């Protein structure tokens, strides 16, 4: 396990840089901020009607009264202008404000914790989450647990002994063909059936699929021995 | 022999699980992996 | 997701009009912005509609006989005969839901065949393997010892089930019966979808209806008032038509990406239940279903999707 | 028929590819309009 972590980190690391888009969410957010930003600075470039974009001209050369309106244009349109950045900064900043939220609740449930809402971090039963600064933005590592190679088996609901059905205790009944195994659910480690590791749950009528084997008791052999 | 190509697209793989009555597949190895999450903060 | 629109400011603001291109190109890169954005909520509308039904990796299939402990799966199941493949609640979903001006609609990405195939894979994925196909590889499990699972999941012994497997299956039965005439008697059961649709479709008529707007000028239509007027005194009447329909276009962004904010997050909760509650058990409380969460089975519909929480 | 013009049928003064419509008209009636109040149907003056 501590080989496949390590390795997987290394792995982590090549991912990241080789990838074109790796960081493309927070690339975005810069690109739009600078392109936010870039597209209010050259609004001071448009007439919005006037008969000039530069304003030291416009007063200068023409009379007060005209130059009044012209202004009022070139006032309504940059007002206009800051009014819709504010606006889709107002926008995207809920967005962000949505995203780190987002990644507070990440930070909180994974970094702090370790999560049992599937897909919420990382692809696989979550094991840990590694914070990363970034700029402008967080980086999880989230270490998730993957199951990989998977054997079939036949399973039984239950298992009928002594004339009473026998539940799993914790795993599912298993055989490899002949003999009949508990095993934990995310992990092939077959046991010997055993009245600690299985509860009676009355008569072997009513299950439906239930198989007829034996289950070992633990306390026989210390009363004959 | 290399050109733009126009297809409908392929959702994935097609894995029918061998569902049975009395079929199951418990694991029997692990996979230690390690996912990326940005996010915008 | 909603309607993946797209605005072209040189056919709305003026038609055949020539001279409003020049009068549009000295008012600036607005028009760059307004492209920006709704191709921005277009991808946006892909993503969504991507991350919530494309979960799964591998398009599953059920197996051809379907008997699964007496649960009956038939309404959610795809139905072969009829050509869309769609199960007959996703029908009842779809039947139920229900301008050349430089507005265009642009389709879907994943058309509404392919979300009913990735509906079906989840379907299957969860009939066939349970939770385990959404953490890792699928594995095969029989559905009475899924639910058994499912069971143990909220506290309650497995033994339950398997003494009550034909009671659950025909309350379960039932409930899925129940599911189609409660959604057929109720227009309103699928109120969000179609308030989604009639928004898209309301903002589309106001902005269309804004062309016949005369915004101060003494003719709304662009031929009148630029042919009668000479070019000085009908220029600033254009131009007011133009800072007109052009505040329209503003708007309808805006309105646009506040409502694209608010079908993403409810996307992003869609995502989240699926993730949670079709590829889980999820023991958050009211998260999925009014009772202690059993499962849940997505289901297509026009621009959303359907969750049919099963609880105890 | 089948070809973008510009149509001018008694001063409507449109532009737009003319197509037969199977929608009938009522006698008194000379031009059609869809839910936008846009020209969405004419009636041929020569014809009917
Ligand atoms: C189990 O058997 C089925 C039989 O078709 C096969 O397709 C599947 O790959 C088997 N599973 C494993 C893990 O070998
Ligand atoms: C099943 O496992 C048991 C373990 O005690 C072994 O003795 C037996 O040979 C195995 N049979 C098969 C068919 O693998
Ligand atoms: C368990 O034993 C009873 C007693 O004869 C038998 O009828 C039954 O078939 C056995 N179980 C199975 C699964 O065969
Ligand atoms: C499961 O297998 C087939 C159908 O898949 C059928 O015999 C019956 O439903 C089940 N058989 C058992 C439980 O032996
Ligand atoms: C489990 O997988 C690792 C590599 O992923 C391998 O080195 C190891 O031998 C495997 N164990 C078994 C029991 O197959
Ligand atoms: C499922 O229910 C339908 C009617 O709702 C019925 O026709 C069908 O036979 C049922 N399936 C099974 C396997 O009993
Ligand atoms: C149109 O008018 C001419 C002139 O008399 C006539 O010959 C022709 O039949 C008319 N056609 C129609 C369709 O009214």
């Amino acid at each position: 396990i501590a080989n496949q972590f390590n390795s997987a980190i290394g792995k982590i690391q090549d991912s990241l840089s080789s990838t074109p888009s790796a960081l493309g969410k927070l690339q975005d957010v810069v690109n739009h901020n600078a392109q936010a930003l870039n597209t209010l600075v050259k609004q001071l470039s448009s007439k919005f009607g006037a008969i000039s974009s530069v304003l030291n001209d416009i007063f200068s050369r023409l009379d007060p009264p005209e130059a009044e309106v012209q202004i009022d244009r070139l006032i309504t349109g940059r007002l206009q202008s800051l009014q819709t950045y504010v606006t889709q900064q107002l926008i995207r900043a809920a967005e962000i404000r949505a995203s780190a939220n987002l990644a507070a609740t990440k930070m909180s449930e994974c970094v702090l914790g370790q999560s049992k809402r599937v897909d919420f971090c990382g692809k696989g039963y979550h094991l840990m989450s590694f914070p990363q600064s970034a700029p402008h933005g967080v980086v999880f590592l989230h270490v998730t647990y993957v199951p990989a190679q998977e054997k079939n088996f036949t399973t039984a609901p239950a298992i009928c002994h002594d004339g009473k059905a026998h539940f799993p205790r914790e795993g599912v009944f298993v055989s490899n063909g002949t003999h009949w195994f508990v095993t934990q659910r995310n992990f092939y480690e077959p046991q010997i059936i055993t009245t600690d590791n299985t509860f009676v749950s009355g008569n072997c009528d009513v299950v439906i699929g239930i198989v007829n084997n034996t289950v070992y008791d633990p306390l026989q052999p210390e009363l004959d021995s | 022999s290399q050109s733009i190509i126009a297809y409908t697209m392929s959702l994935g793989a097609e894995n029918s699980v061998a569902y049975s009555n009395n079929s199951i597949a418990i694991p029997t190895n692990f996979t230690i992996s390690v996912t990326t999450e940005i996010l915008p903060v | 997701s909603m309607t993946k629109t797209s605005v072209d400011c040189t056919m709305y603001i003026c038609g055949d009009s020539t001279e409003c291109s020049n009068l549009l190109l000295q008012y600036g890169s607005f028009c760059t912005q307004l492209k920006r954005a709704l191709t921005g909520i277009a991808v946006e509308q892909d993503k969504n509609t991507q991350e919530v039904f494309a979960q799964v990796k591998q398009i599953y299939k059920t197996p051809p006989i379907k008997y699964f402990g007496g649960f009956n799966f038939s309404q959610i199941l795809p139905d072969p005969s009829k050509p869309s493949k769609r199960s007959p609640i996703e029908d009842l979903l779809f039947n139920k839901v229900t301008k050349f001006k430089g507005l265009t609609v642009l389709p879907p990405l994943l058309t509404d065949e392919m979300i009913a195939q990735y509906t079906s894979a989840l379907l299957a994925g969860t009939i066939t393997s349970g939770w385990t196909f959404g953490a890792g590889p699928a594995l095969q499990i029989p559905f009475p010892m899924q639910m058994a699972y499912r069971f143990n999941g909220i506290g309650v012994t497995q033994n339950v089930l398997y003494e009550n497997q034909k009671l659950i299956a025909n309350q379960f039965n039932s409930a899925i019966g129940k599911i189609q005439d409660s959604l057929s008697s109720t227009p309103s059961a699928l109120g969000k979808l179609q308030d989604v649709v009639n928004h898209n479709a309301q903002a589309l008529n106001t902005l269309v209806k804004q062309l016949s707007s005369k915004f101060g000028a003494i003719s709304s239509v662009l031929n009148d008032i630029f042919s009668r007027l000479d070019p000085p005194e009908a220029e600033v009447q254009i131009d007011r038509l133009i800072t007109g329909r052009l505040q329209s276009l503003q708007t309808y962004v805006t309105q646009q990406l506040i409502r694209a904010a608010e079908i993403r997050a409810s996307a992003n909760l869609a995502a989240t239940k699926m993730s949670e509650c079709v590829l889980g058990q999820s023991k958050r409380v009211d998260f999925c279903g009014k009772g202690y969460h059993l499962m849940s089975f997505p289901q297509s519909a026009p621009h959303g999707v359907v969750f049919l929480h099963v609880t105890y | 028929k089948n070809k973008c013009v510009n149509f001018n049928f008694n001063g409507l003064k449109g532009t737009g590819v003319l197509t037969e419509s199977n929608k009938k008209f009522l006698p008194f009636q000379q031009f059609g309009r869809d839910i936008a109040d846009t020209t969405d149907a004419v009636r041929d003056p020569q014809t009917l």
